[PDB]
RNA sequence: GUCCUAAGGGGGGCUCAUGGAGAACAGAAAUCUCCAGUAGAACAAAAGGGUAAAAGUCCCCUUGAUUUUGAUUUUCAGUGU
RNA sequence: ACGUACGACCAUACCCAGUGGAAAGCACGGCAUCCCGUCCGCUCUGCCCUAGUUAAGCCACUGAGGGCCCGGUUAGUAGUUGGGUCGGUGACGACCAGCGAAUCCCGGGUGUUGUACGU
């Protein structure tokens, strides 16, 4: 995880970095091997949390592509 | 040098104008009757300035016109001067060599009367050019037509008399 | 032919401006013949161009890119006058002074966005501007009006322009404050 | 009142001479030659494409302070050396002329003792760079299917790096944003002209003879155009500087000087002008 | 000396499925052969960036294209257990398809030109069987 | 500023930390000789991209009143000016004017020698491309005066004229033209302006052998009247601003080769 | 009191105010045609030289209403991603 | 020398009219299947270079009326700064210098030029 971009409930929750459902986070996509049109290596992208980490013990996210 | 084939007078275009002055169903009828007369869609003209006396407003469609080129222009001008009985005035011809007239009833041309569209009159204007008119119209190297190549009032009157067998009074 | 020249005083260089300075005197011949005069001047020019080319090709790093073979130049060192004065901080306005005294922090760029979520319609809408929420109801087909405000309303005016009236009043107050701040800054 | 008076004539400011002649768009020229994304002080080349009634003119041009310079020039009437004798202004001839100019540029540069500072400062990890030029279409309209882009396509195929997109080539579809390379190949090898030949041969034989009267006279069928243009491309890539002699009268430069000065009307001298003025004064007195 | 390629020459469409094999002609770079998952092979004129021929007849993905060492034949092996030989100057299939494999034919290899005997060429096909 | 275009113009004319390349305005007086006009044409040809040109006659004597010059600098955003004049006392004069904050910073007069002047068209060589910067060579002992004089002022003014656009990189193919200004200390010394094109030859070593060929123009000047800057305005003009990309050095704080901020303890 | 897929940006095409000669109603003033028209129109500013295949005017595309990153500049930070 | 294409100075090149143009090139031109665009294949775009024609464009020469551009003259003169240097109470006059006009008048002119390919 690189950063927490937007918690949908509160900017205070975004500032505290709370990982809940629907949260937009920044992730390191170096392992995915994404190359841009100019040949640069895209190593940071946005994902959305699709689960409840407080209930599951794990953070599940889907890349916003 | 006047016997050169490139100086031959011919019709450049024929413009048919209906200045209704009021927007709406009347203007649509004028556009429709222009459409059957020409065979192509007409152009709506908007008023430049507003005049309270004429009851017009700026940027309001008040007139309609069609530009026709080729032998279609020749046959429409033949129809118009058939209505005018091949008789024109010296008052009509311009100093630049163009001419024109106006009719009051479009039924006299040969269009069957339809009471849905009504009765309209029209202004016919014919422009006359010699070959070589591309010089002042093309995008690249646009220039001015020379003085000897320009068409005079006497030349276009003589052309009309010789071609339509008409009379100018 | 040699590619190095020897002179009593060495050249100085400013490779940012591609400038070569020769402090050695130009011993111009004291004759009137143009061919030998320009020959001497061309010899001086050739010497300067030679040392400049040598300096550029030896003491600048070279990169071969798809654009070509580029020399990386140092920033210019020759002291030259500016055309305009160095930018300075603006005079502090009344709001800026008040916020500095009261510890009022600037709003974040996410906080000051022109976007909000309308719950009742369930859509995203703008707070101001074209179709903004500050003009809510001006195109609403049905508006209930209170009888007291309708009676106190002047003749000819409608309820559909009240929000535009309020917006115009607020804009006029804001522009009056802006003009006062501009006049005070101009006096300063 | 007279609008063209002395005050109007004194206050009038003329445009540029080539703007009055209607040959140069200086607004586009300024951005073509005096604008650069990078400031590496490098020379810039443009491929100037111009069209006449009977010829195509392609040039490789740099801009200097006292006038432009031509690096190489190719003309569509030089295709007669490579076998193209008809349709010297069609899209395929535009393609072949652009290809010929590209091959001539590469042959002149040797990309097919004085030396350059690039060779002086070349490093170990350095590769050969392509020749680069920007297209100059002049006052022509840049629509889909124009022959300026055929010239550009031929030059890019010949080996000049010209920045371009593919949305103005014949066969491009704007609704799908996809180029039909079948239609592109048809236009490159002149299949549109050939298809017009069979269309006229089936519909209007008199129009077919009137438009293609040279084609039947030279006995060039519609089905041979693709082979003819392919063989022309191969000959262009083989020998870019093949000499072509025209059927025009041939004299030396001094003989042409004499022939033109034979028909030049000399300007009258001051003595002759004063004599004519005195004769006019005498005629006015009489 | 071979200089490094640095820019796109031509992007040529025409295949409806991903391209699974590509190979230049041994004569020159003007002719290129590709085989794809749309059950077809294609020849490309790389000078003008244009298609030349479309070889059709396989019913599986063309897993391999291979030019003959002299350049007079193009052999294509496909997922339909078949190998076909085509004439690259006309785009026509030479005789019938080669049958006998039980599963997908994955690779092809021509006999070297100096080893050809009995007035014929020899082709080796490796399959999943 | 209502329109975004006028807003862009005001933002372009606004003072900046990194200044724009300077613009030169070429203009002439009520009377001006043909040789002076040819010299102005040659200088404008050398500086086409960052110049603007007037074409009327201006009733301006710059060393008496320069309010009109300040107004022209204000209107055209031109910080350098070349002013042409002719006279009985001064037959061919080029007045170089340098501005600061739309006010006259300093001025210098050049008297052109008419008999030795040669234009660019009189040399049948390949010319400089439009927009390409030439390199500069200043030769002689007149430019090393310990006190600021007319020759140091002329050196600074010609450097500012032939700067072009600054750049951190340059292609090796952009080193083909050189402008040489020669002047010696001493009856009046002659400041000679020449332009040459540069050819390179093999010499058997790594460095090439440079040979020159004259490009034009050929100018000979005598330095005339001089208006020096006010010391306070000169100090404000010679102040140097620092870009945000120039890090202020902090004690015991550094950047490593990976970009980490590193502190040092002792 | 009304109206607007907002302004802006890019690209392309065109030339304006006016005058003369002409065209049923149409007559100083409606619309259309030609010729002449250095801008005398429009848009900005307050030129003592703004803009004419445009900076004017109509089409096409975007309209996403204030992007991301920064060890760098300035200020701030008891909520220092 | 002439023509064409890109140009450089941007009226000595502009506004109006007449006369002529070998060669080739430009140009007017012919036709609307395909590419493309219009109310109108007028413009733009595609195809033909065959046929007609120098009528216009273009070029050269000439002609008026304006305009424009050089050089001299005005003239080192008006005017403006300096008690500068001499008087004048001072103002101001002359003298000494420094900067420095324009009108009028006279004479000349109505385009030079680079690259490339051709005649």
């Amino acid at each position: 995880i690189l950063s927490v971009k937007k918690n949908p409930s509160n900017p205070l929750y975004t500032q505290l970095g709370v990982l809940t459902k629907g949260t937009i986070i920044e992730v390191n996509v170096s392992d995915l091997g994404i190359v841009t049109a100019s040949g640069k290596i895209a190593w940071g992208r946005y994902a959305q949390i699709t689960n409840n980490p407080e209930n599951d013990g794990c953070v599940n996210a889907v890349l916003l592509v | 040098k006047a016997q050169n084939p490139m100086r031959e007078l011919r019709i450049q275009k024929l413009v048919l104008n209906i200045s209704v002055g009021e927007s709406g169903d009347r203007l649509t009828r004028a556009a429709k009757v222009l459409e059957q007369l020409s065979g192509q869609t007409p152009v709506y003209s908007k008023a430049r300035y507003t005049v309270r006396q004429f009851g017009i407003r700026r940027n309001e469609k008040i007139a309609v016109h069609v530009t026709v080129r080729g032998p279609k222009a020749e046959e429409i001008l033949e129809r118009g001067l058939k209505v005018k009985e091949y008789e024109l005035r010296r008052r009509n011809f311009s100093e630049t060599g163009n001419f024109g007239f106006g009719i009051s009833e479009h039924i006299d041309l040969g269009i069957k009367y339809d009471p849905s569209i009504g009765i309209y009159g029209m202004d016919f204007y014919c422009c006359m050019t010699r070959p070589g008119e591309r010089v002042a119209k093309r995008r690249r190297c646009k220039s001015r037509i020379g003085a000897s190549h320009r068409i005079t009032r006497e030349e276009t009157i003589r052309w009309f008399k010789q071609r339509f067998d008409g009379i100018v009074r | 032919l040699p590619v190095t020249v020897e002179k009593p005083t060495p050249y100085t260089f400013d490779l940012g401006l591609l400038l070569a300075n020769d402090p050695n005197p130009v011993n111009v011949p004291k004759t009137t013949d143009t061919q030998v005069l320009e020959q001497h001047l061309a010899s001086v020019a050739r010497d300067g161009a030679q040392v400049l080319i040598n300096q550029l090709l030896t003491t600048t790093t070279i990169t071969a890119t798809k654009d070509g073979v580029l020399l990386t130049l140092p920033p210019p060192t020759t002291p030259l006058p500016r055309e305009k004065p160095v930018p300075q901080p603006k005079p502090e306005t009344k709001w800026q002074a008040f916020a500095r005294r009261r510890g009022i922090k600037p709003k974040t760029r996410e906080q000051r966005r022109n976007l909000q979520y309308n719950p009742t319609t369930g859509q995203w809408e703008r707070k101001w501007g074209y179709k903004g929420a500050n003009k809510r109801g001006e195109t609403d087909p049905i508006i209930e009006v209170s009888a007291a405000k309708e009676a106190m309303r002047p003749e000819g005016t409608s309820v559909r322009g009240d929000k535009r009236r309020e917006i115009r009043a607020r804009v006029k107050k804001n522009q009056k404050q802006m003009l006062r701040n501009q006049r005070i800054a101009a006096e300063k | 009142k007279l609008v063209k008076n002395s005050a109007y004539y004194s206050r009038f400011q003329t445009k540029f001479k080539r703007r009055r002649q209607g040959k140069t768009d200086y607004y586009a020229r300024k951005r073509l030659i005096t604008q650069a994304k990078n400031k590496y002080n490098a020379p810039k080349y443009r491929l100037v494409v111009r069209f006449t009634n009977r010829d195509i003119i392609t040039q490789m041009v740099t801009s200097e302070i006292n006038g432009d310079k031509i690096f190489a020039a190719a003309y569509s009437h030089e295709l007669r050396a490579y076998g193209i004798n008809h349709g010297l202004t069609n899209w395929a001839a535009a393609y072949a002329t652009g290809l010929l100019l590209a091959r001539r540029v590469l042959a002149k540069l040797g990309l097919d003792g004085e030396y350059t500072l690039t060779e002086a400062a070349e490093t170990e990890d350095g590769e050969r760079r392509p020749f680069k030029a920007i297209l100059d279409v002049g006052l022509a309209r840049t629509s889909t299917g124009a022959r300026v882009f055929g010239v550009m396509k031929g030059a890019s195929d010949g080996g000049i790096f010209i920045p371009h997109s593919e949305n103005r080539f014949p066969g491009y579809d704007i609704e799908t944003e996809e180029l039909d390379t079948e239609v592109l190949k048809k236009y490159i090898y002149g299949g549109h002209v050939a298809e017009y030949m069979e269309t006229l041969a089936d519909d209007d034989e008199e129009r077919y003879k009137s438009q293609f009267v040279k084609y039947i006279e030279d006995d060039v069928e519609a089905d041979s155009l693709e082979e003819l243009y392919a063989e022309a491309h191969k000959q262009i890539r083989a020998d870019p500087f093949r000499k072509y002699v025209s059927d025009a009268p041939k004299k030396s430069k001094e003989e042409w000087k004499a022939e033109s000065l034979k028909y030049k009307k000399a300007k009258l001298s001051r003595e002759e002008r004063k004599a004519r003025v005195e004769a006019k004064i005498k005629q006015l007195l009489a | 000396k071979v200089h490094a390629v640095s820019r796109l020459a031509h992007r040529i469409p025409g295949h409806g499925q991903p391209i699974l094999s590509c190979q230049f002609s041994p004569v020159s770079s003007s002719r290129l052969a590709t085989g794809s998952g749309d059950n077809t092979a294609r020849i490309w004129d790389t000078d003008s960036g244009t298609p030349k021929f479309t070889l059709k007849g396989h019913t599986g993905w063309v897993l391999g294209v291979s030019w003959s060492p002299d350049g007079k034949y193009l052999a294509t092996c496909s997922m339909d257990t078949t190998v076909r030989v085509w004439d690259p100057e006309s785009g026509k299939q030479v005789n019938q398809e080669f049958r006998g494999h039980a599963k997908w034919v994955l690779a092809l290899a021509w006999q070297p030109y100096h080893l050809w005997r009995d007035g014929t060429a020899r082709l080796a096909s490796a399959s999943k069987d | 500023p209502r329109n975004a275009r006028s807003k862009r113009a005001l933002e372009k004319r606004a003072p900046k930390i990194v200044e724009n390349p300077k613009t030169c305005l070429f203009l002439r007086g009520t009377t001006c000789s043909q040789i002076t006009q040819d010299a102005m044409n040659d200088l404008y040809a050398m500086r086409q991209v960052h110049a603007k040109r007037f074409h009327k006659k201006n009733a301006i004597h710059p060393f008496e009143d320069a309010t009109s010059l300040c107004f022209f600098s204000e209107k055209n955003d031109c910080s350098l000016m070349v002013f042409g004049s002719s006279n009985k006392k001064r037959p061919h004069t080029l007045t170089f004017v340098r501005m600061f904050d739309y006010k006259v910073l300093d001025m210098l007069e050049f008297y052109l020698d008419p008999d030795t002047y040669r234009s660019i068209s009189q040399f049948k060589t390949s010319k400089i491309p439009i927009g390409m910067r030439p390199m500069m060579v200043f030769a002689g002992t007149a430019f090393e005066s310990p006190v600021p004089n007319a020759f140091t002022m002329a050196k600074s003014m010609l450097i500012d004229f032939f700067r072009g656009e600054p750049s951190d990189k340059i292609d090796v193919e952009g080193l083909r033209f050189v402008v040489v200004v020669t002047a010696d200390e001493p009856q009046k010394p002659i400041l000679r302006l020449r332009v040459y094109g540069i050819r390179t030859k093999r010499s058997g070593t790594r460095l090439p052998r440079v040979e020159v060929e004259e490009h034009g123009p050929r100018m000979d000047f005598r330095l005339g009247r001089m208006r020096e800057p006010d010391p306070a305005m000169l100090k404000e003009a010679m102040k140097k601003a620092k870009t945000p990309q120039e890090e202020r050095t902090k004690k015991n704080i550094s950047m490593d080769l990976l970009g980490d901020k590193i502190g040092r303890i002792h």
